[PDB]
């Protein structure tokens, strides 16, 4: 019902490069789930500390 | 009326307090004077804990499963006994 | 009786303090 296919190498890739560029992210300002850099640009100090 | 010096001194102290709070806000990197530029609503939690949690769980599962194991019996491919 | 300006000044200062603390809390993310 929610079967999702992933591999070891693919998961490592999506782990390492989900914070650099995300093809599933939104590239236009004003939408949610934007790029990680842009989200950091607006995040609070506590949020970026947790992300660290 | 006879002005109390305590009132004037407290007025100067409070103005100094507001100035010093503004300066501290500026030093920390924020502009405190206007509430509009402040975040609304504020956010303290992670961006999206659900998606990252899913990624970590899937990574743990993939590491556990991908590694090739001796497959001759159900009790022979175990990683940890009890 | 006429009001001493010190009281009004302190009231405005304290309201500004309330506002500034709320903005600082919002900026930190709370």
């Amino acid at each position: 019902s929610n079967a999702n296919i992933t591999s070891q190498a693919l998961n490592e890739f999506n782990m390492a490069t989900r914070r650099l560029f995300d093809p599933t992210a939104s590239n236009t300002p004003g939408q949610p789930n934007q790029q990680w850099i842009k989200q950091i640009n607006d995040a609070s100090p506590a949020t970026v500390q947790k992300e660290i | 009326q006879p002005a109390d010096p305590s009132g004037q001194q407290t007025s100067t102290n409070t103005s100094n307090l507001v100035t010093y709070l503004t300066n501290l806000g500026k030093y920390l990197g924020y502009d405190i004077t206007q509430s509009s530029k402040a975040p609304n609503p504020p956010y303290s939690q992670l961006f999206n804990s659900n998606v990252v949690q899913l990624v970590q769980n899937y990574a743990y599962n993939t590491f556990l499963g991908a590694i090739p194991v001796d497959a001759m019996s159900q009790s022979l491919m175990n990683f940890v006994t009890d």
